[PDB]
C-alpha cells in the first residue's frame, strides 16, 4: 500500500510553487500597467512639442534673419538698433534652450523606449516561465484521483 | 641634347643677384594674391545668390487651409488670390510653388534643418517678379488684413547695399591688382635688363661665337617661368594665413548667420590653375616679346 | 670664290666719313693679311661689316659661303660658326676656370661630352700655354689671358678667323711669343685678319698689308713690308 | 651753391633711365596706399564706435521668481534690489523694465516670432546708464553685492563684435602693407646698383676730381627724394579715385541709416602729410646705406 | 716734405708678387718721367695708391702734405683737386657736348660760375682745340678724344699730372703731337708721370726713364734715353 502513501504530502507541498509564480505574474503585471503608461507619457510630450520646435525652427524663415551681421542690414537708425541688442540676446538664448530640451527629449524618449523594450522582453520572459508552472499540474494535481481510487480498493479482502 | 646642362647657370644668377630675384618674388606674390583673392571675394558674390532673391522678385505666405490641403493651386480661393494681382499692371509673372517643394530648397537657405526638425512647416510661396521695384512700399501692405495671406516678405530692400560692399571691395581689389600689375609686367622687363648689364660677359661672348637664337634667351625665361610659380606660390600660401588668422574672425560667424555660401579652403583650388597658367603667361609674354629686337 | 668684299659703305645716321666708299680687297685661302690706318678709319665698323652684326649701306660681303649683305637672321649663328674675334678685354668670365673658358665655346654648341674635351687638351697645347689649366684668371697673369681669348675660337676649325688688335695691351717683349704664334696658326691653313694699329710691327715680319686712310686704300700690294 | 645744376641731372637720369623708375613710381604709391587705407579704416572703427558708445547702457538679467511677480515693484526684494545700486559712482539712471512690455517693442519695431516667443521668456531688466560705456570692466564686476539676478552679457560690447568684419580687415591692410614695404625697400636700395651702371662715367669723373663722400650721394639721392613725394601724392589720388568710386557709392545709403561716421576730403588730408612723412623716409632710410656700403 | 713715396707693397689676397717689395723712388718739381714696367709686374697699383684708392700694404704715401698712409677719409676729397689723372679710354660722356665735358670738373668742385667760363677757352686753346667745341664726342674722330681729356684733367692749378697710357691706341704719327703736349705742361706748371707702356717712345725725345720690374728699380739715371 505504500505505491500511493509516497505522494500524499506531496499534493499538500505543491501549493508554494503555483502560489509563488501567481505572485510573481503578479508583479509582473502590475509593473506592466505602469511601465508602458510611464513610457506613453514620456513620447506624448514629444509628441505635443514637435509642432512647437518645428514652428519656431520655420518661424525664422518668414524674415528672421537677425542672428548675425544680418540684422543692422533691416536697421534703419542707431537708436532702434542700440536697444535691438538687448531683446536679440535673450531671445538667441529661447531657440538654444528649445534645441536643448529637445535634445534632452529625444534622449528621454529613446531611453523610454528602450526601458519598455526591457520591459516587454521580461513579461515575455515571465509569461514563459509562469506557463510553465501550469504545464505539468495536470499530471501532478491527478495524484488525488489515484488515492481516491485506491482507498476503496485499499481493504484487504475486503475488509 | 640634354636639359641638365641650362641648371648650373641659374643657380650662379641666383647667387649673383639676391635683391632683384627676391622683389621679383613679392611682386609677383602680392599682384597674384590681390587677383586671387578679388576672384575669390565675386566668387562669394554670385555663390550667394542662389540663397537669396533677385531685385525683380517678391515674396508672400499663404494660409494653412490652401498650402497644406489642396496643395496644387487648383481651388477656387487660390484662383481668386492668384490672379487678382494680375489684375494691376505691376507683375510680369508667378510660379507654382508648394508644400511639395519646401524642405529640397530649405537646405540651401537654412544650413541647420536637415535634421530632424520636422516635416510640413514651411507654407506655400508663389513667389512673383515685378517689372516696377518702386511700387514695393505699398504692394506689400494690400494684402495685410486680407484672408487667405499669412504674412508678407520683401527682403529685397537693404540687400542690395550688402551686394554693393560685397562688390564694391571686390571691384577696388581688382583696380589695385590691375595697376599692381601694371607696375609689374614691366618690372618683368627690367629683369633682364638688369641681368644683361650684371652678366654682360657670356652673353657677349656666345653671340660671338655663335649661338642660336632661341638659346640666348632661354637663361633668361628658365628663371623667369621658375619665379612666376615661386610668386603664386607664396600668394597662395600667404592668402591662407591671413584668411585662417586675421580674417577668420567674421566669415566663420557668417555660417550661423547664413549670409555667406559654403566657402572653404578647398575654393582656391578651382582657380589655382587658371592663376599657375596666368603667371607665366604675364611672366612669358614680357619677358620674350622685348628681346625681339635687340639682337 | 675667295672670301673677300668690295664696295662697301656705312652711313649710320650722321654720314660724315662713312667709314668707306669703295673698296676692291680679296682675301685668298689661308692668306695672312694685315688692316693698317689711322685712329678713326673704323676697324671695329669693318669687323661689325665682316660678322655682318651691321648691314652694308651699299655693296655686298662675301666670306665664300654666302653673300652676307642679305643673309637671313636665321643663317647668322651659322655665319657665327666659322668666325672668331679678339678684343682688347680678352672678354674673360674672371670665376670659371681656364679649362672652363675654353670649353664654354663648344658646349653652347652642345655635343655629347667626350667631344668637349677630346679637343680642348689637344688645342692647349697648341696655344703654348701647357698648364694652368685648373687656374682662375683673374690668379693667372696679363701675358696669357690674351692667348687663352685666342685659344677660344680654336675649339672647331675656323674658316676665316679675324682679330681686333690683341696688340697694344701687350708689351713688345711679351708679344714677341704672340706675333709669331699668329704664323704658327697661318701655316696651319686657316686666314687672320691681323688688324694692327701701329706701325713698328708692321714692318717687322714683312707679311701682306692693306693701307687704309679714313677708307681711302693708300696702298694694296699683298707682299713685302 | 649751383642748385640748378641738380635739376638737369636727374631730367638726364630720367631720360637714360626711365624703365625702372616708372614701376618703382607705381609701387611705393601702392606701398603707401595700402597704410593710408588701413589707417582711414582703423579711424572709421575707432570714429564709429566713439560716436556711438555715448548710447550705450547696461542690462541686467533677474531671475524667474522675481521676475514673475506683478508688473509694478512693491515686494522688498525688488526695491531691495533698487534702492542699494543708486548710490554708486557710474550708475546715474535706472529705468526698471517690465515683462509685459519686451512683447511690444520687439513685435512692433521686429514683425516676427509672434506666436513662439514664450510668455515667460523675457524677464524684468534693469537698464543703467553709465557714463563710461568704455571702462565698464567694473560695473560687470561689481554684481557679486547685487542677488537675485541671473547673468549679465557684458551689458551692450555687440558693437567691436559688430565691426569685426573690418577689424580683421584693417590689420590683414597693414599687414599686407609692410609686405610691400619689404618689398619696396630692397627696390629703393638696388635702384642705384642699376642706375650707375647707366652712369658709370661721370660718377667716376667725379670721384677721381675729388667731390665730396656727402655730395657724390645727392644726385643718386634726389631722384629718390622727388619720385617718393610723386608716389605719395599719385598713391593720395588714386586713393581718392577709388574711394569716389567704389565705396562712396556703398555708403551713400549709410546717409540715410546713419551708421558709419564716414570719410570725406578732410580725413585723406590729415594723414597725407604723415603718409610723406613715413614715406619720404622710407625711402631714405634704404637710398642713403646703399650707397655707403655698396658705393 | 718732399712729395714721393717708397717701401710700398700690395698683396691683395694672393701675393705672389706683392707689387713692390723694397723702392726708395724720389720725385722732384716738375720732372718729365716715364715708367718701364711689364704688363705682368703691376704699374697700374702704383698710380692707384698715389690716388689712395687702394691701402698700402706697406710704406707711406706723401704728396705735397702730410703722411696720407693713415689718411682720413674726410681728407681724402681735398687731396684730389691737386692730383688729375688720364686713362687709355678716355673716359667721355657721349651724351654732354664738347665744352660740357671740360666744364665738368671744375663745376663739381664748386666756384663761382662766372669763373667758370673764364678759364675754359684759356685751356681750350693750349690743347689746340679751340674749334668744334660744340660737337658731340662721337662727332670728333678718335685723334683728339685724349685732347678734351687732358684739358678736362687740367681746368685748375694742381701739382702733378699722372698719366696711365694715354696713348696705345694710336698711331706713331699720332703721338707725336700729345707726348710733346705735355712738354709745355711740364715746363710751365706741374710735375707729369706719363706712365709709358712700350719702349719706341721711350728713347725718342731723350728724358727721364723709370724701369719697374716687378716692383724693382732696373734704370733710374734721370738723363739720357
Ligand atoms: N657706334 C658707332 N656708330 C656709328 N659710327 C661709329 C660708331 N663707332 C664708331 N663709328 C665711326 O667709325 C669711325 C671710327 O671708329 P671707332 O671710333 O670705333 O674706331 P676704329 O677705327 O674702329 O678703331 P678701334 O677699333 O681700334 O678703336 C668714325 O668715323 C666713327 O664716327
Ligand atoms: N683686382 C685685383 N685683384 C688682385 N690682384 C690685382 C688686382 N688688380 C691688380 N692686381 C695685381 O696688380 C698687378 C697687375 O696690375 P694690373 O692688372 O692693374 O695691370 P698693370 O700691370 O698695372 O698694367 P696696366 O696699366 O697695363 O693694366 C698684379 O700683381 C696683380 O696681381
Amino acid at each position: 500500500s505504500r505505491q500511493a502513501e509516497q505522494t500524499t504530502e506531496a499534493l499538500h507541498s505543491a501549493q508554494l510553487d503555483l502560489n509563488e509564480k501567481l505572485a510573481a505574474q503578479r508583479a509582473a503585471d502590475q509593473k506592466l500597467a505602469d511601465n508602458r503608461t510611464a513610457l506613453d507619457a514620456a513620447r506624448a510630450r514629444l509628441a505635443t512639442f514637435q509642432t512647437a520646435v518645428n514652428k519656431v525652427a520655420a518661424a525664422t524663415y518668414m524674415g528672421g534673419r537677425t542672428h548675425g551681421m544680418d540684422a543692422i542690414l533691416t536697421a534703419e537708425s542707431p537708436q532702434l538698433l542700440i536697444d535691438r541688442l538687448s531683446v536679440q540676446r535673450v531671445m538667441a538664448h529661447q531657440m538654444s534652450t528649445q534645441m536643448a530640451r529637445f535634445k534632452a527629449a529625444g534622449e528621454q524618449a529613446v531611453k523610454a523606449e528602450q526601458a519598455a523594450a526591457k520591459s516587454a522582453a521580461d513579461a515575455r520572459s515571465a509569461a514563459e516561465q509562469a506557463a510553465a508552472v501550469r504545464a505539468n499540474l495536470q499530471h501532478k494535481q491527478s495524484q488525488l484521483q489515484v488515492q481516491i481510487a485506491v482507498v476503496k480498493s485499499q481493504y484487504v479482502a475486503l475488509t | 641634347m640634354r636639359f641638365g646642362f641650362l641648371l648650373n647657370e641659374v643657380l650662379t644668377g641666383f647667387r649673383r643677384n639676391v635683391t632683384m630675384t627676391i622683389a621679383m618674388i613679392l611682386t609677383t606674390a602680392i599682384s597674384v594674391g590681390l587677383f586671387g583673392g578679388g576672384m575669390l571675394v565675386v566668387r562669394l558674390a554670385d555663390s550667394s545668390r542662389a540663397i537669396y532673391l533677385d531685385r525683380v522678385e517678391s515674396q508672400v505666405f499663404l494660409t494653412e487651409d490652401v498650402s497644406a490641403n489642396d496643395s496644387s493651386c487648383d481651388t477656387t480661393a487660390c484662383k481668386a488670390l492668384r490672379e487678382k494681382i494680375e489684375t494691376r499692371s505691376d507683375v510680369k509673372a508667378v510660379r507654382f510653388l508648394n508644400r511639395q517643394q519646401a524642405y529640397d530648397d530649405a537646405i540651401r537657405k537654412f544650413p541647420q534643418f536637415k535634421d530632424v526638425a520636422g516635416k510640413d512647416s514651411f507654407p506655400a510661396s508663389f513667389i512673383v517678379k515685378l517689372e516696377n521695384p518702386e511700387q514695393h512700399k505699398d504692394f506689400d501692405t494690400a494684402m495685410k488684413g486680407q484672408p487667405g495671406v499669412l504674412d508678407v516678405l520683401n527682403q529685397k530692400e537693404l540687400i542690395d547695399r550688402l551686394f554693393a560692399v560685397l562688390d564694391g571691395l571686390s571691384n577696388a581689389a581688382f583696380a589695385v591688382a590691375l595697376v599692381q600689375a601694371i607696375g609689374a609686367i614691366l618690372l618683368i622687363a627690367n629683369m633682364v635688363q638688369v641681368a644683361a648689364y650684371t652678366r654682360r660677359t657670356e652673353i657677349g661672348i656666345m653671340r660671338l661665337v655663335g649661338a642660336s637664337r632661341w638659346y640666348t634667351q632661354l637663361p633668361f625665361l628658365v628663371e623667369a617661368m621658375l619665379a612666376a610659380t615661386m610668386g603664386v606660390g607664396i600668394a597662395v600660401a600667404g592668402l591662407m594665413v591671413v584668411r585662417a588668422l586675421f580674417l577668420e574672425n567674421a566669415l566663420n560667424q557668417f555660417y550661423q548667420a547664413n549670409l555667406i555660401a559654403k566657402v572653404d579652403y578647398a575654393d582656391i583650388l578651382f582657380i589655382t590653375p587658371w592663376l599657375l597658367l596666368l603667371g607665366v603667361a604675364m611672366s612669358g609674354l614680357t619677358a620674350y616679346l622685348t628681346l625681339r629686337l635687340y639682337v | 670664290m675667295m672670301i673677300t668684299l668690295d664696295h662697301v659703305t656705312k652711313q649710320y645716321k650722321s654720314s660724315a666719313r662713312p667709314a668707306l666708299d669703295d673698296i676692291n680687297v680679296k682675301i685668298d685661302k689661308g692668306e695672312f693679311v694685315f688692316l693698317i690706318g689711322p685712329s678713326g678709319s673704323g676697324k671695329s665698323t669693318f669687323m661689325r661689316l665682316l660678322l655682318a652684326a651691321e648691314t652694308p649701306t651699299s655693296g655686298d660681303v662675301r666670306v665664300s659661303k654666302f653673300h652676307v649683305n642679305k643673309l637671313r637672321g636665321r643663317h647668322v649663328p651659322k655665319l657665327r660658326q666659322v668666325i672668331g674675334c679678339v678684343f682688347q678685354d680678352f672678354r674673360l668670365l674672371q670665376q670659371k676656370t681656364v679649362y672652363d673658358n675654353v670649353a664654354f665655346a663648344l658646349e653652347v654648341i652642345g655635343k655629347r661630352t667626350d667631344a668637349i674635351n677630346r679637343v680642348v687638351p689637344e688645342v692647349l697645347e697648341t696655344v703654348g700655354l701647357s698648364g694652368k689649366a685648373n687656374r682662375l684668371p683673374d690668379e693667372l697673369s696679363g701675358g696669357e689671358q690674351q692667348r687663352v681669348a685666342i685659344a677660344r675660337a680654336f675649339v672647331n676649325r675656323p674658316l676665316v678667323l679675324l682679330a681686333d688688335e690683341p696688340t697694344g695691351n701687350l708689351d713688345p717683349e711679351t708679344s714677341r711669343d704672340i706675333m709669331d704664334l699668329l704664323e704658327r696658326i697661318n701655316r696651319t691653313g686657316t686666314t687672320v685678319l691681323m688688324a694692327t694699329h701701329d706701325h713698328h710691327i708692321v714692318d717687322s715680319m714683312r707679311q701682306r698689308v692693306v693701307e687704309l686712310s679714313l677708307g681711302r686704300l693708300v696702298r694694296d700690294e699683298q707682299r713685302g713690308v
